[PDB]
């Protein structure tokens, strides 16, 4: 392939560089139509800028937290952390989000990793071999009440068992409504005055429920879960501007007030290098 | 000039005419066979006194009333005591049958009710104490006169409660058993052909019953002005490609 | 010896992976099969089977008469029922049809809505069921209802009617529980004309009213269904 | 590839893409042609 | 496939729409016997709710325990928790049973996981490491009388031994005694005046038994069991309505008494919305 | 039993590795593609479009 | 060799290696020929 | 393989179920020697009962 | 496929399916004939 | 290095398995078979010789 060709000199009444951007296009210009070029090939494809490789690699999308505890006497098991539960969703964290939103709709597979490991922070005689049990909730679905209830039981609903300082790793395909994900929705889930605007309505994915399956030793344990995503099979339509300002909500569009100009200025004059 | 709704059964020695019949259920689709040999275990020539049991017996009539809750008879017990049918029941270790049931409820163009004829396989009642309490075998082999939904609970007896058909589940999914309606206004006959359904190819006629039928009154009987409130119901049950295998001392059951 | 590297999962048990094991008993010889009428192979087979709907919910505790839908004689432009068609919950749940679509989360297809008459031969009556698609309010009067899908109901020799609720959808699939974004519509029946019952006879007729999935049908992603739960093993 | 030697030991089994809700929805003895009417 | 053909105005004397359900039968009517439709396409196949998918997944039938301790001067071993023992059986827990009770009859071959973890509730220098025996012992057949009888030879019996924190999982054939296993059953074991009613009697597939093959150290250690279980190969007759009360008894259909009723009231009228 | 020896990085995890998983959802069919105008499949591709740059920054 | 069932399991997709950035890039309704007047 | 064959009434000269135990034999008798029988298969090899399964755990 | 040289190193061996009771149930010398009489 | 996950049971002990074992003394030579009457191949075989009946039990 030639990234250039050989040109040379030109005096013509065909000009390439006179343009009217008014007409919405980019008209292709090249070096070799405004100076003498000389030959030279490309040596690249461009393969790493693919959608599938851009958003197909693993990004932390949630950190949360469970302990294992005595749960005598606890009146809110979910409350204590004896079983944390996370409204899944892909935009909690930015780095990915940013990524994912620089096109409107997206169609992937997705791949996740799990990562557990344990903290003792305070005098323990030493490290337990917890076993994490993470339960897919999907909603419409019982969800778990007290780290023990029918609902681990789990007959009809995937769940994996993994060790604390392991890893798990299993893939869920495309599960969107539609045909891809909005990333953006300008509408609501129904003509109602007061309902949410956004996506909120529309990605409605349900949650993803983990407990260790330990009963107690004497001290405390706490264990931090991190879900890592990964796209594959990437599929994605209409590109749009990138994200400028902070992010303030999952699902909302909206930035922060009195925040700061996000175009540096010049040290200088608008001549100045 | 064939309908639907006129039909003869005639089987072996006795014949049934309707003149408002709705179809006829066939359980599964599948119609009553013997044994075949590929599914035998059991060593025995079998015995197959075929025209003198497979008949039509009869049962003692029922009276549907306002107030009725619907009753429950079981296969092959509600015919413990027909004719020959009966005794080879209690002469052989094994036996097999399918049958005919013909359901029958007739009115004029004046009153409204709709009955539910259903017929259960395998179906497990439930002990109206709850727990674990079994369900004594003679309240379980009422012989010919069925189970009355409408009767009091008795000790070591069923549950009788009907939006329950006696086991924890709704009447109103009792439609996914084979099952047709008696509505007085469509309706005056039933007629279920009942295969022989068994995890074993043949079994015991007494310690195990393989189907319960039930007919259920669902919208209430109504009649007409200073008529009389209640109509008859008869069931005519007739044994169908019977076998019975392993002849010997005859049974002596409870009660 | 063959150079191995596991991978990130290594070791988890995962409850819906389907791998091979060791038989416990190697060289067992199981029973034979012998034939059983009535085997399933899909759920999809007997959704496809109607159910009575406890239409008549307004009782207080479960009865009989929760199945039986009344009509009045001589009433003229009002209404007989209505209900909203969240399948998983509400009247439909119980039903057969509600308590599968209860194993799933997706849902897409047709419903088949029917009625059967039981009032007297000697009756005649008239009715119009209405279905209301998405982004409308429940219907309020017979014209409110008439103007969307609906068939008006002869009461005859035939005696069951039976409505389809087709499919009328942006989004292809929709939640078994209970989503606003996701909502399908309203069923509601008036009288067309009115119920007229024969002299000598009198009070209130009843139509039953049942449900069932066309072949259209679509259930997706399986989960654990709302309607069972416990609180400690059971024993024997 | 099947590792071990009895078939217990195999996986799932695959979909029987058998289907036919006859037996249950229509299990009547003479048959019903829709459009024809139901009582003759 | 179509999953809707394209269909017009109708002005017939052929009505598809009328029908008499008191024949037992569910006729097939479709959108396109009462409005006018476009053709669509199914794009589906019912895959997943095929019978083997829905009885496929590891379900949790049994949660067991047992404990490591000094049995010395332990009268009675089984008492101790030395070693328990279950009376197999597969509806112990319900989420699994309603499934399976959809259906009256059932042939598959079954997939046992045994996940394993330990506890140690009073103050211990460590975690030891444990080593699990389960035996399955089939009616017949010596059963344990202490943690560390002949039985546990278990020279024609198949047993396994992994380790407390791992998981176990081997296949078993269908042993069942007939053709299929008898979701229900409305009879008895003879013709008794007093024998029990029900399954009870025909599920007898004996029991299995767990117990740690590690001597005692200094602390105790709690070792909780978790018996999943997976159907493959499945094959099931005769659909029955599913279960609408609450379940008392392993075996039996029985209800419990004052109930609550099971079909949600109206908030409102017949009418209501 | 086929002999194997485990080399130095097993168990590690890699973000940008790509291997295969099991399904946590067997046999599950996912909603029709339908034709949506605008799909983009390299990054070469949009940054050819033009857009304003702030030249003026001196605000 | 996929080990697995489902398509959802297996691994990344390989290169598009498609690029037509003209539906962006020109999405005019007369052709336009890069030389030629942009306005005649 | 069948297990059973069909076999119906006898009168015969020829009578299978009379032997002479001191001889050391065990005569091969069935029940289709001294009952009417039906036919049956056997749908099982014997398999669980080799002397390697039973000799191998 | 084995993994190993050694005979002794294989998994077990597969079903004699030899069967012959008769060295056990009819050792005599002189051929016995169901159904013809035992001592002539 | 061919990338590999292990399953849940690894590291089991099942003692109805059967593998392939490395053996202990490679190339020994076992001693060679000579005839012996007798061998019996399934227990089926055996159970066919009729045995006594203590029937009278009651000493
Ligand atoms: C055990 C176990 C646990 C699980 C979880 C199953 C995965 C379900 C999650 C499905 C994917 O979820 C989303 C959510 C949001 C988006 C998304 N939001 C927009 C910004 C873009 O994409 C995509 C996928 O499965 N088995
Ligand atoms: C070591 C070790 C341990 C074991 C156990 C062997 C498995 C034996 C269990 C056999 C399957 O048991 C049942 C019990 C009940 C039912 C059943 N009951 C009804 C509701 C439906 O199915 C099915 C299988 O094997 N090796």
């Amino acid at each position: 392939t030639v990234a250039s060709i050989s040109s040379g000199p030109k005096h013509t009444q065909k000009v390439p560089i006179l343009t009217a951007n008014e007409t919405g296009a980019t008209m292709p210009v090249l070096p070799s139509d405004s100076i003498e070029t000389r030959t030279t090939y490309m040596h690249f494809n461009g393969s790493e800028t693919d959608v599938e490789c851009f958003l197909g690699r693993a990004a932390c999308v949630h950190v949360t937290e469970i302990q294992n505890k005595d749960a005598t006497g606890i009146d809110n098991h979910r409350e204590a952390k004896l079983f944390n539960d996370w409204k899944i969703n892909l935009s909690s964290l930015v780095q990915l989000r940013k990524k994912l939103e620089l096109f409107t709709y997206v169609r992937f597979d997705s791949e996740y990793t799990i990562l557990a490991t344990a903290s003792q922070p305070d005098s323990a005689n030493y490290s337990s071999n917890l076993v994490v049990q993470a339960m897919y909730v999907p909603p419409g679905a019982p969800n778990p009440k007290e780290w023990d209830d029918y609902t681990w039981q789990s007959a009809s609903n995937p769940s994996v068992f993994f060790k604390v300082g392991d890893t798990s790793r299993f893939s869920v395909p495309y599960v969107g409504l539609a045909s891809a994900y909005n990333c953006f929705y300008d509408g609501y889930s129904h003509d109602d005055a007061e309902t949410q605007y956004g996506i909120t309505v529309l990605n409605h994915m349900g949650g993803m429920a983990f407990r260790i399956v330990n009963e107690h030793d004497e001290h405390k344990t706490l264990v931090k879960i991190r879900v890592y995503h990964r796209a594959k099979h990437v599929e994605a339509w209409i590109p749009r501007a990138p994200r400028a300002l902070p992010y303030t909500s999952i699902g909302r569009t909206n930035y922060p007030k009195n925040t700061e100009p996000v175009i540096k200025k010049r040290k200088g004059d608008i001549k100045s290098y | 000039g064939y309908s639907d709704r006129v039909q003869q059964i005639t089987l072996g020695n006795s014949t049934i005419t309707t003149q408002e019949a709705a179809n006829a259920v066939v359980c599964y689709a599948e119609w009553p066979e013997y044994l075949p040999d590929v599914d035998a275990s059991d060593v025995n020539k079998t015995s197959k006194p075929d025209t003198s049991v497979c008949r039509f017996y009869t049962l003692d009539s029922k009276t549907w009333t306002t107030g009725s809750k619907g009753w429950c008879w079981k296969l092959p017990d509600a015919l413990k005591d027909m004719g020959v049918f009966g005794q080879n029941m209690f002469f052989h270790s094994l036996g097999r049958s399918g049958y005919t049931v013909h359901v029958q409820c007739n009115a004029t163009k004046f009153h409204s009710g709709c009955l539910l004829v259903v017929v259960i396989p395998e179906h497990q009642l439930a002990s109206h104490e709850g727990g674990n309490v079994s369900v004594k075998y003679t309240f379980t082999h009422p012989g010919e006169r069925g189970i009355d939904l409408s009767s009091a609970n008795e000790v070591g007896g069923p549950v009788k409660d009907v939006l329950y058909n006696m086991n924890g589940t709704l009447l109103g999914n009792l439609l996914i058993f084979p099952h047709q309606f008696i509505n007085l206004r469509t309706n005056n006959t039933a007629t279920i052909v009942i295969p022989y359904i068994n995890s074993v190819p043949i079994d015991s006629m007494t310690r195990h019953n393989n189907v319960s039928l039930m007919v259920i009154p669902i919208a209430p009987l109504t009649v007409p002005t200073g008529a009389t409130p209640s109509l008859p119901i008869t069931v005519t049950i007739a044994p169908m490609c019977t076998e019975f295998s392993g002849i010997r001392s005859k049974s002596i059951v409870p009660q | 010896g063959l150079p191995t590297t596991t991978l990130p999962g290594s070791g988890q048990f995962l409850t819906t992976d389907d791998r091979q094991s060791p038989s416990a008993l190697p060289n067992y010889e199981p029973t034979p099969r012998i034939h059983i009428p009535g085997k399933v192979h899909n759920l999809l087979e007997i959704i496809q089977v109607d159910t009575l709907i406890p239409m008549n919910n307004t009782h207080t505790k479960d009865e009989v008469n929760s199945y039986l839908i009344p009509l009045n004689a001589n009433r003229q432009n009002e209404q007989v029922f209505g209900t909203n068609l969240f399948i998983g919950d509400g009247v439909f749940k119980t039903t057969l049809l509600g308590e599968i679509v209860q194993y799933y989360t997706h849902w897409s297809g047709s419903l088949r809505f029917s009625l059967m008459y039981t009032g007297p031969a000697l009756s005649s009556a008239k009715l119009i069921l209405a279905y209301t698609p998405p982004g409308a309010r429940g219907p309020q009067d017979r014209r409110e209802a008439m103007l969307g899908t609906h068939v008006v109901w002869d009461i005859g020799l035939q005696s069951t009617i039976v409505m389809t609720i087709p499919w009328t959808s942006g989004v292809q699939f929709r939640y078994t529980d209970p989503d606003t974004y996701t909502s399908a519509g309203f069923l509601s029946c008036w009288y067309q004309t009115s119920l007229i019952l024969p002299p000598e006879t009198t009070g209130q007729v009843y139509l039953l009213s049942f449900i069932s999935a066309c072949p259209d049908f679509k259930l997706r992603l399986m989960k654990d269904t709302q309607t069972i739960s416990q609180t400690v093993a059971l024993t024997e | 590839i099947n590792y071990y030697k009895d078939a217990a030991s195999t996986s799932s089994a695959g979909q029987s893409l058998s289907m036919d809700p006859s037996k249950f929805t229509e299990p009547v003895k003479d048959l019903m042609l829709k459009g024809a009417p139901a009582l003759n």
